[PDB]
């Protein structure tokens, strides 16, 4: 199966500083990676689309990139609600796969 | 807007289609090919009501809502308008989730009688990506 | 609007089949691809699989064949089965649509000799 891997495991920040997590596939997925964000006692949510396609309903303050092995998730300004899990997955092959995630907690 | 066939095949490869699913690139373009001819803005009227739309030719019966189809499902959640830009972003969004079903680009009636079966890689061979 | 909601039990004994349903309201499946993903005690999600408007099943392998998924469009409902549970089955179940944009709430069902 492609296998996402994700980094750092574990990211602690201050509110109002910006993050990047990354997320990289065993083989090119073009750009059928997309990213959710998970909070304890609740079910993921999407926040981007196919790498970089926005997701209505999402602080603009999240934005992805990448392509083909090496993705990219960027929160502008992190705000205390965006404290939780991130994990991205693949639909590029069955089955679909997710990555081990990030922790992003404050510091 | 009329794609030019090496053109198409690297925007689709820009929008993941390289290896989608288990299908490759030249099925796409390929399937581009006989459906609209490369035109993001052809459109047939069909028999029951519905219409193809776009690039790959998207039914309003099952995948988009334009509104004037009776038993509409619109399986991919968009606005059949939305599948007739020069960008052609919704279109292989949707086109990804019609491919994810059991009937995978058979659901292409062009790609099925043109273009499964023969050398579909030849349709991106010449081509700079 | 859409409304995806787990139901079913969250006690089940080892070997037997685990059977989770999924209630959908404010629209029809037949107009959706419906799926199945799950949460292990240690933060790792797993695809269990889907059903699309054919009818036709993409399951994980992962699950050696011991799932089953499907649809009653009269009660507007698709459900889980998964036979022969052991204690690596015990996780939070959560149905969405294929599409991620829809989930339900998730349940949590522990596998257990007790």
């Amino acid at each position: 199966d492609i296998v996402l891997t994700q980094s750092p495991a574990t990211l602690s920040v201050t509110p109002g500083n910006s993050v990047s997590l990354s997320c990289r596939a065993s083989q090119s997925i073009g750009d059928n990676l997309h990213w959710y964000q998970q909070k304890s006692h609740e079910s993921p949510r999407l926040l981007i689309k196919y790498a970089s396609q926005s997701i209505s309903g999402i602080p603009s303050r999240f934005s992805g990139s990448g392509s083909g092995t090496d993705f990219t998730l960027s929160i502008n300004s992190v705000e205390t609600e965006d404290f939780g899990m991130y994990f991205c997955q693949q639909s590029n092959s069955w089955p679909y796969t997710f990555g081990g995630g990030t922790k992003l907690e404050i510091k | 807007k009329v794609f030019g066939r090496c053109e198409l095949a690297a925007a689709m490869k820009r929008h993941g289609l390289d290896n989608y699913r288990g299908y490759s690139l030249g099925n796409w373009v390929c399937a581009a090919k006989f459906e609209s001819n490369f035109n993001t803005q052809a459109t047939n009227r069909n028999t029951d009501g519905s219409t193809d739309y776009g690039i790959l030719q998207i039914n309003s019966r099952w995948w988009c809502n334009d509104g004037r189809t009776p038993g509409s499902r619109n399986l991919c959640n968009i606005p059949c308008s939305a599948l007739l830009s020069s960008d052609i972003t919704a279109s292989v969004n949707c086109a990804k989730k019609i491919v994810s079903d059991g009937n995978g680009m058979n659901a292409w009636v062009a790609w099925r009688n043109r273009c499964k079966g023969t050398d579909v890689q030849a349709w991106i061979r010449g081509c700079r990506l | 609007d859409v409304q995806l909601q787990e139901s079913g039990p969250s006690l089940v004994k080892p070997s037997q089949t685990l059977s989770l349903t999924c209630s959908v309201t404010g629209d029809s499946i037949t107009s959706d691809y419906w799926s199945w993903i799950r949460k292990f005690p240690g933060n790792r999600l797993e695809y269990m699989g889907y059903v699309s408007y054919s009818g036709s099943t993409y399951y994980n392998p992962s699950l050696k064949s011991r799932i089953s998924i499907t649809r009653d469009t009269s009660k507007n409902q698709y459900y889980l089965d998964l036979n022969s549970v052991t204690t690596e089955d015990t996780a939070t179940y959560y149905c969405a649509n294929w599409d991620g944009d829809y989930w339900g709430q998730g349940t949590l069902v522990t596998v257990s000799a007790a």
